[PDB]
């Protein structure tokens, strides 16, 4: 678990506050024409 | 079998030999459906309203 700590200046006055860091990469939607084939037809995706 | 063939079957009956509905089991679903067409892919380039 990966921490950066933020730190603000306000005027004189600061405040410090340590937050947690991640990543997220995306999704992937899959789609199939239908569920159920038979041998020998074609699987479109 | 024998036994029913023997009894309940006459050679000349003229009356059609009883028939029974099968009623089976392990019945199983359609698995065969047309293919699958209109596989391309368009850009809309048109002015948009």
């Amino acid at each position: 678990n990966k921490f950066v700590t933020v730190q603000a200046t306000f005027g004189t006055q600061v405040v410090e506050k340590v937050v947690l860091v991640s990543l997220q990469s995306g999704y992937l939607f899959i789609q199939t024409d239908k569920t159920i084939y038979t041998p020998g037809s074609t699987v479109l995706y | 079998r024998r036994q029913h063939a023997r009894a309940s079957h006459l050679g000349l009956a003229r009356s059609n030999l009883d028939e029974d509905i099968i009623a089976e089991e392990n019945i199983v679903s359609r698995s065969e459906f047309p293919e699958s067409w209109l596989w391309n892919v368009e850009d809309l380039k048109e002015p948009p309203k």
